[PDB]
């Protein structure tokens, strides 16, 4: 019973590799890697509202988890790749 | 229901050889398959526990998979695969 | 290159177990030992298959990772035999017997 | 018929389900709107780095289909994956072919 | 930041041992203690109550988070005195 | 017995730690009992430390437990090393332990 | 440009005490330098985790929370800096 | 006397003592030049300071014991580089 992402992983893999396909053991790691992730970021960014005696995560919290929690370039990259996610939306 | 008993033995010198293949090991002295044993017989000993735990908790006589997930985590360890 | 010795057979059946990524351990047994372990902290408990394949999988990873820190500690003692000593060392700093 | 928020901020993953799994999870009392959109950009952003050096490595085996083996050999080969997932197992993964070279001969 | 339970640490140091007193510092390291302790098995028991689709924490989340969280000996005590706390407190309700 | 925790023969705040489970995003309830166990384990846990510290204090004829005390207790014990064995303790020091080869 | 290079004021006499604090009986010469870098990797590590927790709350002085919770990042509980 | 008898002296002395022993104005100068990397005009409460203190000093007397063990398993007395190289590559500090 944890969350299934595998429609989500394939059209990302589709972006990635048109011509490859994925096992289905391989999609059940990819899955457990997207939940694993989630937690991380969301554990971390409950955290820091909480230090911070504020009653909402925000973008920030998420920022702030994800720079915390992932390396060197990931982290800079998943940034940038945030950042964007959020102007386009706030724009559209 | 039967008894069961000595099943560590079930850890085999070729099991525990293919083992150490894997972790690059070149030669092996003959006292390491005892000692991985008891390593091992601790491990699960442990993991089991938690699971176990998780189990009785949620009322269930059945250990799942998610159970066994659960308790490694507990242990510092993440398993990936077994979330369906 | 040396020529078919117990090292060479030995580096050979590294690169094949390196190269494979099936469990090691027979699954029959393996469940036994489950079960048998399981016998102490409840009676009538069931095991679905997939937990004692989890449980598989994260031993074994366990004991390759066991194995390759206490490969690092013979190669230090200037051995190519592991030895128990060698499993403490790991051990002790990893934090398991500490 | 209204249009995703996925679609809108430009994503594959599901930005409308991550809001919901944020407050099923009890992180906080609010989750603002801004939170799952980045959240979902995330972890599509991680998701396509992998695959894409999966693929890869199923490549360089002749492989058309992704296998565990592939998702190891990428994580472990990529240094900054391999530190994200030090403590990870992933199942029928295997270990990077690896020999310490004093057991090589000369 | 983080809780005090300074006021309660003194009246337990006072049963266990009248006649020794405690350090400001010392006292540092029983206040931390006391917050990490609380936060290890409160999240835990978070976590049990989300896998098991259960909305409150009751005192058996607290229990089985005790159980895994407390090396097995130790629990075992922690476990008795919880229990004993709740049946007291139950009781005169 | 008025306070919740005299009710349950506790010294630590069975009100407060209700409150900071309640404060502290753990679910969406916490149920009266709770605070009762988490209050009676803290309680518990304190005095194993405490009793083990003060035990370090009078071996080496002090009557104020000091961090060193602390740290003495915990390392000395195999329970209590387990449970703290990712804490480092201000001004604890190290247990002295030397390894028996490196004796004259 | 400027020399900054304050890791070389960590001296040989401190990473000998620590050492023996740490039960050493002897010392390689080339074991100080390896100290000074080893560390050097591990505040920067700390470091880098307490500012973030201190940006992130828009403050300007890094206090004793954001250190430890920077070291509870890196798995490390330190006691004594909560109140 | 012999340098092992002056290093068992020694030994015995700092594991009783939990003084800090490394400079405390030194120590603060190398934790102001880390930061100005990261980001200019922070500044660091005292108690910041010392927090660092204690866990840098933790860390690494716990480093130096496992970097003996593995001089000792070694049939040395003497730690060297690849001691403590081998310590941290087992405690997954170092790939
Ligand atoms: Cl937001
Ligand atoms: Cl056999
Ligand atoms: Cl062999
Ligand atoms: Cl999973
Ligand atoms: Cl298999
Ligand atoms: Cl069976
Ligand atoms: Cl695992
Ligand atoms: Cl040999
Ligand atoms: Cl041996
Ligand atoms: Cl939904
Ligand atoms: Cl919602
Ligand atoms: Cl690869
Ligand atoms: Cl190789
Ligand atoms: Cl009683
Ligand atoms: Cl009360
Ligand atoms: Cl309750
Ligand atoms: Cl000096
Ligand atoms: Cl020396
Ligand atoms: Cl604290
Ligand atoms: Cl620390
Ligand atoms: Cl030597
Ligand atoms: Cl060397
Ligand atoms: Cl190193």
């Amino acid at each position: 019973r944890k969350e299934s992402y595998s429609i989500y992983v394939y059209k990302v893999l589709k972006q990635v590799h048109p011509d490859t396909g994925i096992s289905s053991k391989a999609m059940g790691i990819m899955n457990s890697f997207v939940n694993d992730i989630f937690e991380r970021i969301a554990g971390e960014a409950s955290r820091l509202a909480h230090y911070n005696k504020r009653s909402t995560i925000t973008s920030r919290e998420i920022q702030t988890a994800v720079r915390l929690l992932l390396p060197g370039e990931l982290a800079k990259h998943a940034v940038s790749e945030g950042t964007k996610a959020v102007t386009k939306y706030t724009s559209s | 229901r039967k008894v069961l008993r000595d099943n560590i033995q079930g850890i085999t010198k070729p099991a525990i050889r293919r083992l150490a293949r894997r972790g690059g090991v070149k030669r092996i002295s003959g006292l390491i398959y005892e000692e991985t044993r008891g390593v091992l017989k601790v491990f699960l000993e442990n993991v089991i526990r938690d699971a176990v735990t998780y189990t009785e908790h949620a009322k269930r006589k059945t250990v799942t998979a998610m159970d066994v997930v659960y308790a490694l985590k507990r242990q510092g360890r993440t398993l990936y695969g077994f979330g369906g | 290159p040396h020529r078919y010795r117990p090292g060479t057979v030995a580096l050979r059946e590294i690169r094949r177990y390196q190269k494979s990524t099936e469990l090691l351990i027979r699954k029959l047994p393996f469940q036994r030992l489950v079960r048998e372990i399981a016998q102490d902290f409840k009676t009538d408990l069931r095991f679905q298959s997939s937990a004692v394949m989890a449980l598989q999988e994260a031993s074994e990873a366990y004991l390759v990772g066991l194995f390759e820190d206490t490969n690092l500690c013979a190669i230090h003692a200037k051995r190519v035999t592991i030895m128990p000593k060698d499993i403490q060392l790991a051990r002790r700093i990893r934090g398991e017997r500490a | 018929k209204a249009k995703s928020r996925s679609s809108r901020a430009g994503l594959q993953f599901p930005v409308g389900r991550v809001h919901r799994l944020l407050r099923k999870g009890n992180y906080a009392e609010r989750v603002g709107a801004g939170a799952p959109v980045y959240l979902a950009a995330v972890l599509e952003y991680l998701t396509a780095e992998i695959l894409e050096l999966a693929g890869n490595a199923a490549r360089d085996n002749k492989k058309t289909r992704i296998i565990p083996r592939h998702l190891q050999l990428a994580i472990r080969n990529d240094e900054e994956l391999n530190k994200l997932l030090g403590k990870v197992t992933i199942a029928q993964g295997g270990v990077l072919p690896n020999i310490q070279a004093v057991l090589l001969p000369k």
